[PDB]
RNA sequence: GGUUGGCUUAGAAGCAGCCAUCCUUUAAAGAAAGCGUAAUAGCUCACUAGUCGAGUCGGCCUGCGCGGAAGAUGUAACGG
RNA sequence: AAACUGAAGAGUUUGAUCAUGGCUCAGAUUGAACGCU
RNA sequence: GUCUGAGAGGAUGAUCAGCCACACCGGGACUGAGACACGGCCCGGACUCCUACGGGAGGCAGCAGUGGGGAAUAUUGGACAAUG
């Protein structure tokens, strides 16, 4: 059920059905011929390359599992992976095209995709009168840090949620309003946000989102202990004080989206680094062979990169079956160890669509 | 005479003009030639040799003219193709080449080329993806070592034996080849 | 002498009919353009689909200045407008017609074209 | 020298980490104290023999010093 | 002597019917294009 | 006139013939029997070109033909032998 479990159960045929699917009506009227085209696809592979009675068990018990599909509820993929013993069907959002994968092992690619793409940081929320610290993974809120939160115990700062209780907005202090030192108050008091954000920070160090009013943004930037470890920066959010944790979680998606980006933008320079140590392979065959002897360290794909290959394991030669050759070298690079990375179709020409940054 | 076509345009009354330095030969205003390479081989014939927007009396080897054709639509020409001798140098795809494997002090790859695999071929003016195929008796090809190769390409070049190519991978050099034998 | 907030007739075919002035550039304090500087501009006033559109901050040289320019022999050359030429981003002219004349401030390389396209250039 | 000790790991070879740390030829040499390698390679060290000739090595304690030691009108932190 | 010669309907609303009424079709024509030949 | 229609009507105005208007855009006229002149003039304009930078040249909606636009439309042919 999970990328562990499927990258690690192994079967004889063992096939992956990736069918693309819509989330509203009408557009998810299709998704009923879809499922049925695509098992049509892979219940006349199975007949051909294996024998009827594989084909009819492997196809019987998906068949037994996709009937209870209601398809109003679905993501914008579905995938199946089915065995002649166990049969799983997940819905996973991200993308695919529409394809059937039978060989040894499931076609986890888009999985190993969505894990790779995953993002956990801090979104502090900043008012004149409050601030608020969530965490999160992604689309959702992990934890919002109340009192109830259990990691504000040994706190030696404000714990959030960090009201500003300052003497000039209760009125004892010092100064009074002909003074004018809101700004200089209102900038001492993110400095004490800023110091309970990184004493929380400094047990589980993961990005910021600095939320809020554009001056409260820029005020905390020229008092923030870390200005470095700041990665967005949204202006536009509605509703901070009495707002949902999950509300601002939908707010930063723009920006999470772009720090996304930009991480892939400096994953070229990393290319162009190995490049010039002339530690980086480009043809399919040679990114083949670095990754099955473990002498791959990262792997940049084009998203998208699909090609079929007439791969020889004991040869160790690659020429153009195994319907997706790119997946099997992704699969060897992240059991040997390394990483995957999926650029975008403009950070990477379709001219190269695919490089290994090699461990040696 | 041979001529790579580096770039093509159009003038209006005038038709295609495609210019490049002209290799060898001679090329002058109703001169019949033709359009060799990448696509299918095309006659025509010559209308006008011009360059520094001053028309010349023939374009001759090493000199940058500009030579203008009669009927080709400006899109059955192309950033590759030789304007070419009718019946001279035939537009192959197979061919064996006397190829050297640069070392890593020469730039070059630390690993050896191996069969199957696909660099791109630059000959005159244009890149083209291939596919080398070593004989009998030859798995791989140690770098610094030199070798004759068979070279599938992904699409027609005009050549020749004795035309020196360039091998590359990554747009750094990967080797350095001259055709010896053309196969059909 | 051009400065910021100065408004500056076109002398090209860029399709922009009015500038204002708001940059001059080469100095951290420098004050004035005259004939042969460049400044940054937003066009304040274009023709209709033309290639420069209003609104558009870009670079610009002046041509002539009604302030005038001064010749080695002491004698000053007015105009009777505030003119200047739309550039690129790496401030090579884009016009492809010179309305008007210019002055030989602008003989060199940059603006060599301009020269060549103006009807007249004293 | 056994020997890339075993395990682990993509690798794991004295030198990522974990469990041993044994034997041999010895004058001596560690299942290695560092550098180095993707891992190897490589350069050292410990240790022994030779050369040299007389004192030398390392901890502990006490006294007085040194660095750590940047601010705003002028030296300006012995009153001179 | 002659120029004086010309006129077709079908399907589809209903459980079925008649009417109404739209839509569609069979013909002729072209400075025609396109597809196959 | 053409197509359709039994007709009445409906649609249409390629090729052939009559009439009109136009000749890169605006304006003015000259010469002449006749022009406000398609391959004439003057002035102005836009565009293309030449220039020694002072100044100049041009108008295929004639026949071929080129670029372009387009679903799409031809030869850069011959002769004045015939009718004009």
């Amino acid at each position: 059920a999970t990328l562990k479990s499927l990258r690690e159960t192994k079967a004889n045929p063992a096939v992956s059905i990736f069918v693309k699917t819509h989330r509203e009506h009408p557009a998810n009227d299709q998704d009923p011929i879809a499922l049925k085209n695509q098992l049509k696809i892979v219940e006349e592979r199975l007949t051909n390359e294996f024998d009827k009675r594989t084909a009819t068990t492997i196809l019987d018990k998906i068949h037994a599992e996709t009937k209870e599909y209601n398809h109003k509820y679905n993501l914008d993929t579905l995938a199946i992976f089915a065995s002649v013993d166990d049969v799983q069907l997940i819905r996973m959002p991200l993308d695919t095209p529409e394809r059937v994968v039978i060989s040894n092992r499931f076609a986890t690619r888009d999985l190993v995709r969505d894990m790779a793409s995953a993002v956990h940081y801090y979104t502090v929320v900043l008012t004149r009168d409050k601030a608020r610290l969530i965490e999160a993974a992604n689309d959702r809120v992990v934890a919002e840090f109340d009192t109830d939160n259990a990691k504000q115990n040994n706190m030696e700062g404000i714990p959030f949620p960090i009201d500003n209780n300052g003497l000039y907005t209760t009125g004892d202090g010092g100064s009074d309003r002909s003074a004018n030192n809101e700004n200089s108050y209102l900038k001492e008091f993110f400095n004490q946000v800023d110091k309970s954000v990184q004493e929380l920070w400094g047990e589980h160090k993961m990005p910021l989102v600095i939320v809020g009013d554009v001056r409260n943004i820029s005020y905390y930037k020229e008092v923030c202990d870390r200005p470095e470890n700041i990665i967005a920066t949204v202006s536009n959010l509605t509703e901070l004080e009495d707002g949902n944790a999950q509300r601002i979680i939908d707010g930063v998606q723009d920006a999470v989206e772009g720090y996304r980006t930009s991480l892939h933008e400096a994953a070229l320079g990393e290319i162009d680094k190995a490049r010039g140590a002339n530690a980086l392979s480009t043809d399919l065959q040679d990114v083949y062979r670095a990754a099955f002897q473990g002498a791959g360290e990262t792997l940049y794909v084009r998203r998208g990169y699909i090609q079929a290959a007439k791969v020889d394991e004991d040869a160790q030669t690659l020429t153009m079956v195994t319907d997706d050759a790119v997946g099997l070298i992704i699969e060897h690079v992240i059991n040997n160890g390394g990483k995957a990375v999926f650029m975008p179709q403009e950070m990477m020409s379709a001219d190269q669509p695919i490089a290994l940054v090699t461990r040696y | 005479f041979l001529m790579p076509i580096e770039d093509v345009f159009s003038i209006s009354g005038r038709g295609t003009v495609v210019t490049g330095r002209v290799e060898s030969g001679i090329v002058k205003v109703g001169d019949e030639i033709e359009i060799v390479g990448i696509r299918d081989t095309q006659k025509t014939t010559c209308t006008g040799v011009e360059m520094f927007r001053k028309l010349l009396d023939e374009g001759r080897a090493g000199e940058n003219c500009g030579v203008l054709l009669r009927g080709t639509k400006r899109e059955d020409v192309q950033r590759g193709q030789v304007l070419a001798k009718p019946g001279s140098i035939t537009p192959h795809t197979k061919f064996d080449a006397e190829v050297y494997v640069l070392s890593k002090e020469e730039g070059g790859r630390h690993t050896p080329f191996l069969n199957g695999y696909r660099p791109q071929f630059y000959f005159r003016t244009t890149d083209v993806t291939g596919a080398i195929q070593l004989q009998d008796g030859t798995e791989m090809v140690m770098p610094g070592d030199n070798v004759e190769m068979g070279v599938e390409l992904i699409h027609p070049i005009a050549m020749d034996k004795g035309l020196r190519f360039a091998i590359r991978e990554g747009g750094r050099t990967v080797g350095a080849g001259v055709v010896a034998n053309v196969n059909v | 002498m051009i400065q910021v907030e100065s408004m500056l007739e076109v002398a090209d075919n860029s399709g922009a009919r009015r500038v204002q002035c708001i940059k001059v550039l080469g100095g951290s304090h420098r004050r004035y353009a005259s004939v042969g500087d460049i400044i940054k501009v937003t066009v304040k006033e274009a023709i209709p689909r033309g290639r420069v559109k209003k609104g558009d901050v870009m670079n610009a040289v002046v041509v002539r200045t009604k302030k005038g320019v001064r010749r080695p022999d002491g004698s000053v050359l007015r105009f009777d407008d505030n003119a200047a030429v739309l550039l690129n981003q790496n401030k090579a002219p884009i016009a492809t017609r010179i309305f008007g004349p210019v002055t030989r401030e602008l003989r060199g390389d940059q603006f060599m074209k301009i020269v060549s396209l103006a009807p007249e250039v004293l």
